[PDB]
């Protein structure tokens, strides 16, 4: 009915024992890949609550960031020892599956230790991992399935959802992507506009961008070959990503200070 | 191992504790836990440049509800790029862009961001949140997540 061997008995750092059952083990991916999962059952009606997969981006970043720092049942404190219960946990209304993916990410691994991969292989390995989850947890097969993710998971989730939609045994109901990479062109063009209107670039750099990168109204900051344009975009990339501004939150400080 | 301007020491110190690894059923022979694997990232071959075809394939069946949510103060994957992306999918049942509300204790109802809805797909902003929406705005993120699961309007 459930893998009793994967069940977390007493998790260190928790002052109170959880009201929900939680599991930590491995899901079989493609080839010799073993993906580490941490599954947190719903705090309210786990048997009927939806099954929600969570994937962090990178590529190469762990989904345990999602659990311990974002929306998990308990969050890690600055001491790196204490865990405090999260009153806004996504597991309050859902059975949340945090999957460290692809192989080599966090506790996930492969027998041959070859971690070179691509979008198509990752989606197929994640699909086989989901199939293994349903083999390990058969009581969750008919539950509403939602595929969720962050950043590069903007590629991970829709590609995985395309494979899941072809499998009628999986009760797919939807997908959610947080600050996701959906299009490189749409992201690159909007960021240059974001940078100027958030006061990171001046009128001199912007006038040069509008004159050289653009034609009347339409701007190309993605694959433009104009000489002054490529020069201006190199400066934009320096201000936005390598000047001391936190790219993940403009109004938050840069951890470790300005280089 | 750590992305710029980020500090992941707290989660790294916790997950690398031998007793935590034992409680999580981690085999002892496995290497140390890192938040982001540099070798996986370096060797990763990016294939797709746009998810346009994937979303249109998912929306064709009309069986799934799709949500794209972005913290509006993030620069890695800014809100505008994803708003442009959702709008470019040109879906039916286009709704007027509206703010979405969250009740904060005794501080009352507040605008948590803005919602742009179409048939089976909605784009949402999370006002004042960065790249990690549930870390920056946990109450707004839970409210949005609950409305998404229950197929309720985001407003
Ligand atoms: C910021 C962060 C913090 C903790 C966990 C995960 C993340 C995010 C992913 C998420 O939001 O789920 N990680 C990244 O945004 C990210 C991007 C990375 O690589 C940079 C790009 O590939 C680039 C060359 C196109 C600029 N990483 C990353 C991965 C492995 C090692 C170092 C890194 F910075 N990490
Ligand atoms: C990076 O994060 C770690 C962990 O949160 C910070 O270290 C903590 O600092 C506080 C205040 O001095 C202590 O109470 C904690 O016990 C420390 N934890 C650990 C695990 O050492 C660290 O200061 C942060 N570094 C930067 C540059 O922001
Ligand atoms: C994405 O990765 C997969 C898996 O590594 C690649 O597919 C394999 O490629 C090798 C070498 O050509 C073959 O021996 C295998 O039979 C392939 N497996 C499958 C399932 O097709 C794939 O070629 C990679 N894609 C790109 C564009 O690099």
């Amino acid at each position: 009915r459930a893998p009793d061997q994967d069940e977390i008995q007493r998790l260190p750092g928790l002052a109170k024992q959880p009201s929900f059952r939680q599991y930590s083990g491995y899901l079989k991916g493609s080839g010799s890949k073993h993906l580490h999962y941490w599954f947190v059952e719903s705090q309210k009606d786990p048997e009927n609550s939806p099954v929600v997969l969570w994937l962090n981006g990178g590529p190469g970043c762990s989904s345990l960031d999602g659990l311990l720092t974002e929306h998990g049942p308990f969050l890690v404190q600055p001491d790196g020892v204490t865990l405090e219960y999260n009153p806004y946990s996504w597991n309050l209304i859902a059975n949340v599956l945090y999957l460290e993916s692809p192989a080599g990410v966090g506790f996930s691994y492969s027998d041959d230790k070859f971690y070179a991969t691509n979008d198509t292989e990752v989606a197929q390995s994640n699909f086989e991992a989901l199939q293994d989850f349903f083999r390990l947890f058969p009581e969750y097969k008919n539950n509403k399935l939602f595929l969720t993710g962050e950043s590069y998971a903007g590629i991970y989730i829709p590609t995985l959802a395309v494979l899941v939609m072809q499998d009628p045994s999986m009760n797919l109901q939807g997908l959610a992507v947080g600050n996701g990479l959906s299009s490189y062109e749409q992201n690159d063009n909007s960021l240059v506009y974001f940078a100027y209107y958030h006061g990171l670039l001046g009128n001199r750099l912007w006038s040069s961008l509008q004159t050289h990168c653009c034609s009347q109204n339409k701007c190309n900051f993605y694959d433009n070959k104009d000489l002054e344009c490529v020069t201006n975009l190199q400066e934009v990339a320096r201000i936005v990503g390598n000047s001391g501004l936190n790219i993940y939150n403009l109004y938050a400080p840069c951890a470790g200070g300005v280089p | 191992m750590d992305p710029p301007c980020t500090n992941t020491t707290a989660a790294s110190t916790y997950l690398n504790n031998p007793y935590v690894r034992k409680a999580l059923n981690i085999p002892e022979q496995l290497p140390q836990w890192d938040m982001c694997n540099f070798l996986v990232n370096l060797q990763y071959r990016r294939l797709y440049r746009s998810m346009n075809s994937q979303y249109l394939k998912l929306l064709s069946s009309q069986k799934y509800q799709i949500l794209l949510y972005n913290g509006d103060v993030d620069m890695a994957c800014n809100f505008m790029g994803d708003e442009w992306f959702v709008d470019s999918l040109n879906q039916k049942m286009e709704v007027q862009r509206r703010p979405w509300l969250v009740k904060y204790g005794d501080s009352g109802e507040q605008i948590a961001g803005f919602v742009k809805e179409f048939s089976h797909i909605a784009f949402l902003t999370i006002k004042g949140a960065g790249h990690m929406v549930p870390t920056d705005k946990p109450l707004a993120a839970f409210t949005m997540f609950s409305r998404f699961l229950n197929k309720q309007p985001y407003e």
